[PDB]
C-alpha cells in the first residue's frame, strides 16, 4: 500500500453538517410526536451531501452546473408538512471556488457562507435527502449519478460494492485513486447506523486517513474493516460502518 | 435512505 498524506487536511478542507453548511437546506415545518422541537431550524444536510461537497471543493470543479433535479419528500418524513417538492436550478449555477473556502471557523462573510450552503444544498437535492435533525440518502448509487449528470464529472465516476471484490483488489482500487489524487466517496452500515465519508490518504499499513465529515471529530486512520469513530456510540461498547460498503470512485472533472 |  503506498503512504499517502490526507489529500483534503493537505488542502485545508474540513465541512460539517450544520452551521454555516445548512443555511439553505429546507426548514424544518412540524415537531415529530413524542419529540422536542426543531421546527424553525435548518435540516442538516446529510453525511452523504458533506463528503460529497468535501470531494468537489478538493477540486474546486464544476464552473457552471449541468442540470436540473427534482424530487418529492418521503409522505413518511413527520418533520414537513406533505407533499413537499424539492427543486435545485443546478443547470444556471456558477459556483465562485474562490468564495467555497475550505473550511468555515465562524469569522467567514455571509457570502462564503452562502457560497458553500448553497453547494450543500445543491448536492443534498440531487441525492434525494430525506431532510430532518439528521439527514439520509441511498448514498453511493444516486452520489454517481448525480456528479456525473447534474455536476459534469468524468464518466470515469462509478459506484464499487465491497461485495464485488476480494480485499486485495477492493483496496488495490482505493490505492490507484490515492495515487492519482482522487480522493473516494464511502459508507457503510452497522450497529451506530449508517454513514458516508472520504477515504483521502494511506499509511502503508493498510489503514487509510478518514474524513468523517464531523468538521474534524474522529478523523484518522483506520482498517476499512473496523470503520468505528469513537465518537459514535452510547454506553461504552464498539460499533462500526463496516457491513453494505461501497464506494464512488474515478471521481474526477470532465 | 438510512445513510446519514
Amino acid at each position: 500500500q503506498p503512504v499517502v498524506k490526507s489529500l483534503l487536511n493537505s488542502k485545508g478542507i474540513h465541512y460539517n453538517q450544520g452551521n454555516p453548511y445548512n443555511l439553505l437546506t429546507p426548514v424544518i415545518e412540524k415537531v415529530k410526536p413524542g419529540e422536542q422541537s426543531f421546527v424553525g431550524q435548518h435540516a442538516a444536510t446529510g453525511c452523504v451531501a458533506t463528503a460529497t461537497a468535501q470531494i468537489m471543493k478538493y477540486h474546486n470543479y464544476p464552473n457552471k452546473g449541468l442540470k436540473d433535479y427534482t424530487y418529492t419528500l418521503s409522505s413518511n418524513n413527520p418533520y414537513f408538512n406533505h407533499p413537499k417538492n424539492l427543486f435545485a436550478a443546478i443547470s444556471t449555477r456558477q459556483y465562485n471556488w474562490n468564495n467555497i473556502l475550505p473550511t468555515y471557523s465562524g469569522r467567514e462573510s455571509n457570502v462564503q457562507k452562502m457560497a458553500i450552503s448553497e453547494l450543500m444544498a445543491d448536492v443534498g437535492i440531487s441525492v434525494d435527502m430525506d431532510y430532518g435533525p439528521s439527514s439520509g440518502s441511498a448514498g453511493s448509487s444516486r452520489v454517481q449519478r448525480a456528479l456525473k449528470e447534474n455536476f459534469g464529472y468524468n464518466q470515469s465516476v462509478h459506484q464499487i460494492n465491497r461485495s464485488d471484490f476480494s480485499k486485495q483488489d477492493w483496496e488495490a482500487q482505493i490505492d490507484k485513486e490515492l495515487s492519482q489524487n482522487q480522493p473516494v466517496y464511502y459508507q457503510g452500515v452497522g450497529k451506530v447506523g449508517g454513514h458516508a465519508f472520504v477515504i483521502d490518504g494511506a499509511d502503508g499499513r493498510n489503514f487509510y486517513h478518514v474524513n468523517w465529515g464531523w468538521g474534524g471529530v474522529s478523523d484518522g486512520f483506520f482498517r476499512l474493516d473496523a470503520l468505528n469513530p469513537s465518537a459514535l456510540g452510547t454506553g461504552g461498547g464498539a460499533g462500526g460502518f463496516n457491513g453494505y460498503q461501497s464506494a464512488v470512485v474515478g471521481i474526477k472533472p470532465l | 435512505a438510512e445513510i446519514x
